[PDB]
């Protein structure tokens, strides 16, 4: 598992972006999700950032 | 084949446009692109087998010449053209529209 | 008497592909660095 | 603009005068292949040779 | 730089540019290299300040797109292709300079004069070309 | 490796490399039947120079 | 180009102490070992 976190670490290493700042809000935007019974896909955004 | 220098006068008064040295692998293609059956003898051609283009011209460079049969009803076939200044920017937009 | 405990031996295996995968780890991706490879041609 | 001058001057004087112009067809071309240019330099982050 | 004997392969990039000069325009090659040249010494310092060379890319391409739309307001004058020996001789003048000191003036009608001999009497047609690269040869004799 | 990659186009149909050179044939020929002609239309020799 | 901006000597500092957990470790508990230093005198 840890394993497959690389790539989205891997795109923000070259930007020169924290790949522990980007972590953490791709994972406080699931805890959201799994409470409400709607489906909303998170990813990673390179130009902005969030 | 090639073309005699003593037939570039009759097709300029027709404007007929006449082509020389093509390729044996492109010809093949052609069949499906503009419909024409390949014709060997002129005694055994029939009004038939001329197939149907759209609006040909050629670009004018010194070192080559283009010929466009595009504009087809039903080519059935495309070309990608890669144009690059220099000669890595050829092989890295062939790799870049290969993986597309 | 000759036995042994059949030590863990490994590593550079890894350590190779470590160096291998920092290669490619800044060739992917959109925002990645184009790198220029020229072998004798 | 820049004076070449060789002899004395003070300050710099109107290029004008002279009638020392640049086409934008020779300028505008040179910015799009100097940009190019130093992007292929700057992306390069690794090397690799082989002796011949 | 095809007389030189080129080590480092990255040399060659900027070598491949500057013949792009030469081959379309054919004027401005050393506005090229030496441009390309600066470029790097001022990212050298972005590199040591920790900004990534990513953002230095996308840089130029946002700069690069802002200075070719003021090229258009920042012209001045407009040739109106008359080949006249005396209009002429606003284009050649900083070809010749800043290469040969001294000879910009006689080479200025020399130049000049062939030019309009090859081409012929016409205005504001672009379909059919005229001058090309090989209409001006040039002769040395002791 | 003439033309900049930013002016380049969709090609629907077949380029060919070697084209005919005559100076007068027209720019633009619109509507244009394709003929496949296998005959040599110019002048041969005999296999030994003659 | 200047300065630094590395620190990775710092890895020295980890690594003194790495040796000194792989002494101390053996011995740790009651299934440890029993340590023994002579200075020579």
């Amino acid at each position: 598992a840890e394993a497959l976190l690389v790539i989205p670490k891997t795109l923000v290493k070259n930007s020169g972006f924290d790949p522990l700042d980007v972590l953490a809000m791709v994972e406080d935007e699931l805890d959201d999700a799994q409470d409400s019974d709607e489906t909303r896909y998170v990813g990673v955004d390179l130009n902005i950032g969030d | 084949k090639g073309i005699d220098p003593m037939s570039l006068d009759v097709f300029a008064k027709h404007n007929i446009l006449a082509l020389r040295r093509a390729k044996r692998r492109n010809m093949e293609r052609l069949q499906l692109v503009t419909g024409g059956e390949a014709q060997n003898s002129v005694e055994d051609l029939s009004p038939q087998i001329l197939g149907f283009s759209g609006l040909v011209y050629q670009e004018t460079i010194g070192e080559e010449k283009f010929t466009y049969v595009t504009e087809n009803t039903d080519p059935k076939s495309c070309t990608i053209l890669i144009k690059g200044s220099t000669h890595y920017a050829l092989a890295q937009t062939k790799d870049a529209v290969r993986d597309g | 008497a000759e036995s042994l405990r059949r030590d863990a031996a490994l590593k550079v295996n890894v350590t190779s592909a470590e160096g291998l995968q920092s290669v490619l780890e800044t060739n992917l991706g959109p925002k990645g660095t184009l790198k220029m490879l020229v072998d004798g041609a | 603009g820049v004076d070449i001058d060789g002899e004395s001057d003070e300050g710099v004087k109107d290029i004008r005068e002279e009638n020392i112009y640049d086409m934008l067809a020779t300028k505008k071309f040179a910015i799009n292949v100097a940009t190019e240019a130093a992007t292929t330099v700057l992306s390069i982050d690794q090397i690799i040779m082989a002796k011949k | 730089l095809r007389e030189l004997d080129i080590v480092h392969p990255a040399v060659k990039v900027l070598v491949m540019a500057t013949e792009q000069q030469k081959i379309d325009m054919g004027d401005g090659t050393n506005l090229v290299m030496i441009l390309a040249g600066e470029l790097l010494n001022v990212s050298e310092k972005l590199i040591s300040m920790g900004l990534s060379a990513v953002e230095i890319i996308q840089g130029y391409n946002m700069a690069r797109k802002f200075t070719l739309k003021e090229l258009d307001e920042m012209v001045v004058g407009e040739i109106t292709d008359k080949n006249d020996k005396n209009e002429l001789l606003k284009m050649i003048k900083p070809v010749i300079s800043s290469k040969k000191y001294g000879s910009e003036d006689i080479l200025s009608e020399l130049v000049s004069e062939a030019v309009s001999h090859v081409l012929p009497v016409a205005q504001q047609a672009g379909e059919i070309p005229y001058f090309n690269v090989d209409s001006i040869r040039v002769v040395k004799i002791m | 490796q003439h033309l900049s990659p930013k002016d380049t186009t969709f090609i629907k149909g077949l380029v060919l490399d070697h084209g005919g050179r005559h100076p007068d044939m027209p720019t633009r020929v619109k509507n244009a039947y394709v003929l496949i002609l296998n005959v040599s239309l110019e002048y041969e020799k005999t296999e030994v120079n003659s």
